[PDB]
RNA sequence: CGGCCGUAACUAUAACGGUCCUAAGGUAGCG
RNA sequence: GCUUGAGUCUCGUAGAGGGGGGUAGAAUUCCAGGUGUAGCGGUGAAAUGCGUAGAGAUCUGGAGGAAUACCGGUGGCGAAGGCGGCCCCCUGGACGAAGACUGACGCUCAGGUGCGAAAGCGUGGGGAGCAAACAGGAUUAGAUACCCUGGUAGUCCACGCCGUAAACGAUGUCGACUUGGAGGUUGUGCCGGCGUGGCUUCCGGAGCUAACGCGUUAAGUCGACCGCCUGGGGAGUACGGCCGCAAGGUUAAAACUCAAAUGAAUUGACGGGGG
């Protein structure tokens, strides 16, 4: 888990560098188990990643 | 007639059939052949042989085009996706993309009910 | 699974990396789970058996 | 046959 | 709920102290703002059963807690109840 | 209460941006309201389109204000045919540090 | 109840 | 056959 | 033992 | 804790 | 908004079978 | 009187807890066009069905409803029923850390009251997909089915009703006590290590249990209070009452009849179970 050993008091929707790191080349949000981040942040990033994909700052697919 | 150059084959291979139409960029069919119009039929009709002759008989249907570069748009889970695919190369084509297009629901409909087989 | 071909690469290696990214999306499986409705009591049958067994 | 029932 | 001042508020005025938080009149004191506030909510949200759940808690705790003050004190008990604007 | 809004701009109107920006800020500042955060982020690849638009200017504000003033700021986005798109959230503490 | 169809 | 019973 | 069950 | 168990 | 013919181990009836026709052969209820 | 049970206050935390409103993207269907041409669809195989009045395919634009992929987890939250995109508004509960406060204010609860899946019912909306009924096609000795093509109620929304489910952990609530191990989740004190709370999953010890198993989240050892059982069938039926628009719910017998019914486990045999 990067964002424990980071120390991330939350996760930013805006921070899309960050969150790109934890989508699929499908655009899928990755499981905790394969990226080893612990369940509170999992919870964070896929909130994040969905209002990032909202804001069309992430693709929902990779095949609009 | 006029020469497309740069094409679009469309792959929608169903469990019971396989459908191959090329386009043009911009989506007009310029010729098309499935595995059921092939002389398959039934069991044979669901099979990657049927849909490779459906795919050399639609590179047929548009040779009068004289059709170079193909972008292939795959589109279900039938036995039919790939040998397609290799069928279209083998015919001349050169395949520049590969894209899966198969439409996955975010959730929307709820499906028909299991089958008591 | 959005495969565009390299320049002075085989078919068959560009096709197989198409196979390969197929298999990664789980498309195939995607489509096998919805192709019937399955109740949420079966759903979440299913859900507990696939966990006891890995235990 | 027858009765009872057959 | 209530807001830290609404809630500081009540505890200066039923309380004997700043810090006396516990003393029955106060707990019923926040118990009756927090009933009254929420009659203004269940008038808009008839079917949050789930919310409501909470106010009959309330409801309840408060009854539990002038039964306990009437039968230790009457005197303080008429007066609360006074003071709140309660039938019982 | 304390909102962290983005809103995205058609960016044929990018020239109408800081106007509108003075607009909303006046709306928050006359109503005992601050400006904590503001960034013009300006013209981005939207990551799908959204009414045909393949780009949109983007505006990121965090703004402490009373509810109904944001509430009406949200109309005024609604009701605006230049806003494509808007987000409003609450926040728990002010933000000012610089934004991704 | 029907035999008949009904 | 046939709802009539066949 | 087939048919008939078995 | 206490209802929930304590 | 139907006929026909057969069929239960006392008889009787026929849940049952076959058959011909129809756009469909009158259901619940009632008689 | 007391503070140890039970509460209150302060600060923070996690959460598909609830109610209301808004909105996003994917997909299905339909509509209107463009391209295109003989099939499509479906099955075990078919046929019904759709298609030269141009379908299916593909592209563009539009309409509308419903549900929220991934995240997602013997993960979380809720009294239970249940609750899953994102955003806001209103709102309930839980937990932790330090104190401070009240001073037994507690536990249980017949009757009573409320909540209560799905289907169903009433009135008014809505209706994409799905689909009782129904229609046609198959299969078959027959096939009122399973399979196929359609398809109405319904499923959705508002309000009201119903009050039941294998509503299950088939395990009432509260409190105390009694070896361990491995995890999950959520706090928190201290220098990745050491603890220490809450919730939760699996294994297992004593003990308990007819056995299966349960085993600090007990089915162990105890205490408080409630509910309920008394052979199988007849029967959760009849009659009466109460409730319900109805469907029905709830309370609840008797005659008569049988010498069993039943639970768990054992050896076989058997399986269109597996190796
Ligand atoms: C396949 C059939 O299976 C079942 O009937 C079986 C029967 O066909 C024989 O094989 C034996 O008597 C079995 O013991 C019976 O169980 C019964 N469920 C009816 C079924 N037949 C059909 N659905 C059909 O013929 O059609
Ligand atoms: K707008
Ligand atoms: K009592
Ligand atoms: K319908
Ligand atoms: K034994
Ligand atoms: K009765
Ligand atoms: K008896
Ligand atoms: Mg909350
Ligand atoms: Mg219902
Ligand atoms: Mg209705
Ligand atoms: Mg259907
Ligand atoms: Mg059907
Ligand atoms: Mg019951
Ligand atoms: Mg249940
Ligand atoms: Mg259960
Ligand atoms: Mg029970
Ligand atoms: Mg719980
Ligand atoms: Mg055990
Ligand atoms: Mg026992
Ligand atoms: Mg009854």
């Amino acid at each position: 888990c990067r964002f424990t050993a980071e120390g991330v008091q939350e996760i930013d929707y805006k921070d899309i560098a960050t969150l790109k790191n934890y989508i699929t080349e499908s655009g899928k949000i990755v499981p905790s188990r394969i990226t080893g981040t612990r369940a509170k942040y999992q919870r964070q990033l896929a909130r994040a990643i969905k209002r990032a994909r909202y804001l069309s700052l992430l693709p929902y697919t990779d095949r609009h | 007639r006029k020469q497309v150059s740069d094409g679009v084959a469309h792959i929608h291979a169903s469990f019971n059939n396989t459908i191959v139409t090329i386009t043009d960029r911009q989506g007009n069919a310029l010729g098309w052949a499935t595995a059921g119009g092939s002389g398959f039929r039934g069991s044979r009709k669901s099979t990657p042989f049927a849909a490779q002759v459906a795919a050399e008989r639609c590179a047929d249907a548009v040779k009068e085009y004289g059709i170079k570069n193909l972008e292939v748009m795959v589109k279900g889970p039938g036995p039919g996706r790939e040998s397609t695919i290799r069928a279209l190369n083998a015919a001349g084509f050169r395949i520049t993309n590969i894209t899966d297009v198969t439409p996955i629901p975010h959730x929307g409909c709820r499906p028909p009910k299991k089958r008591r087989v | 699974p959005v495969i565009k071909v390299r320049e002075n690469e085989p078919f068959d290696v560009a096709l197989r990396r198409f196979k390969r990214s197929c298999e990664k999306a789980g498309v195939l499986a995607e489509v096998r789970r919805r192709e019937f409705y399955e109740k949420p009591t079966t759903e979440r049958k299913r859900a507990k058996a696939s966990a006891v067994k890995r235990h | 046959k027858a009765x009872r029932a057959s | 709920s209530l807001s830290t001042e609404a809630t500081a508020k009540i505890v200066s005025e039923f309380g004997r102290d700043a810090n006396d938080t516990g003393s029955t009149e106060v707990q019923v004191a926040l118990l009756t703002a927090q009933i009254n506030h929420l009659q203004g909510h269940f008038a808009e949200h008839k079917k949050d059963h789930h919310s409501r759940r909470g106010l009959l808690r309330m409801v309840s705790q408060r009854r539990k807690l002038l039964d306990y003050l009437k039968r230790k004190d009457v005197a303080r008990y008429t007066q609360l109840i006074e003071r709140l604007g309660l039938r019982r | 209460r304390h909102y962290e809004i983005v809103f995205m701009v058609h960016p044929d109107q990018s020239e109408q941006v800081p106007g509108m920006i003075e607009r909303y800020t006046a709306a928050i500042t006359g109503a005992e309201g601050k400006i904590h955060r503001l960034e013009d982020w300006g013209r981005r690849q939207l990551a799908y389109p959204i009414n045909k638009l393949h780009k949109a200017h983007y505006v990121l504000m965090n703004v402490e204000a009373p509810q109904e003033v944001i509430d009406e700021l949200e109309t005024t986005f609604r009701f605006n045919d230049a806003v494509i798109r808007s987000m409003v959230m609450r926040t728990k503490h002010a933000v000012t540090e610089a934004s991704p």
